[PDB]
């Protein structure tokens, strides 16, 4: 029953313990390759490694190694692939990942600067007429189009591969309203953000899975990537009420480490969940009752 | 504190 363990956390303020608990019966696999001294480069943080058991391989005979990991749920039917946002030599290989891994969307979460501090290199192209060559990895990246909204954009990209002369569409989702502290005060922005992603078609399994990334891919992204598979598996299951956030946290940090960063992220996460489930669960009155909420023109 | 991140 999350309704109840919200509040009786909230009133109680076990946020800090609750998360804390997650903390310590987090998984831990190891990060071999992640760890490699010819890697260090590709690492935006040090202490923010893939598994290796479940790190995305690039398909270059060279160095085949990018901080992205494959987050496989099971039972709710998705896979995601979290990552760090590119770092500056670290941008071909995104794109690289982007195209072998045919993922329809990528999910930035995050802005490039933030804390007066780059939390992610300019991956993608501003301007319709300055196209980014990766030449390490030979694709092309056009920005075809974009979609400013109050708190997110939708970018239509071109990547294409220079090699086989093929290409292909990459929806760009840019939440870009998160705060540089804390967590947004509502959900509202997020779910709706959430839901954009869900009606492009980006998650379905006919793709691969969607690029979620933030600047270190944990925190942030892990709160997208909670969120939307603990609402995948409500609206799936015989009583939603039977959804545990908690279990669904931890089986998701079987796969990348230290998803959900604070206990505010662990509670907004709670919020976007408790929220997005009770306009989708039956309020046949709306589906989408983000109107104030998310503003919109 | 260090450049790197938690």
């Amino acid at each position: 029953e999350m309704e109840k363990e919200f509040e009786q956390i909230d009133k109680s303020g076990s946020w800090a313990a609750i998360y804390q608990d997650i903390r310590h019966e987090a998984s831990d696999f190891p990060c071999r390759v992640a760890k490699l001294p010819k890697n260090k480069n590709r690492n935006r943080y040090r202490d923010v490694s893939p598994f290796d058991h479940s790190r995305i391989k690039l398909h270059q005979e060279d160095n085949d190694y990018i901080n992205a990991s494959l987050i496989k749920m099971e039972e709710a039917q998705r896979s995601y692939i979290l990552t760090q946002g590119p770092l500056p030599n670290t941008c071909g290989h995104f794109w690289e990942m982007v195209w072998e891994q045919k993922s329809r969307g990528v999910v930035m979460l995050n802005r490039v600067m933030e804390k007066g501090s780059l939390k992610c290199a300019q991956y993608w192209p501003q301007k319709e007429e300055k196209e980014m060559i990766f030449e390490d990895t030979n694709l092309k990246l056009t920005l075809i189009s974009e979609d400013i909204k109050s708190y997110y954009t939708v970018r239509q990209l071109e990547l294409e591969n220079l090699t086989t002369q093929e290409t292909r569409e990459i929806l760009h989702f840019h939440y870009t309203t998160w705060p540089d502290f804390g967590v947004p005060e509502s959900p509202a922005s997020f779910l709706n953000f959430l839901f954009k992603v869900r009606e492009s078609g980006s998650l379905s399994p006919e793709h691969g899975p969607v690029v979620v990334h933030c600047s270190a891919g944990i925190g942030r992204s892990g709160t997208f990537c909670l969120a939307d598979t603990c609402l995948l598996l409500m609206d799936k299951r015989k009583d939603p009420s039977s959804v545990d956030i908690k279990k669904v946290l931890l089986d998701m940090r079987k796969f990348r480490m230290g998803l959900i960063q604070t206990a505010e992220q662990l509670r907004f996460s709670y919020l976007a969940v408790i929220e997005g489930a009770k306009f989708i669960m039956g309020d046949s009155s709306v589906q989408d009752q983000w109107k104030e909420l998310s503003h919109e023109d | 504190d260090a450049d790197e991140y938690l």
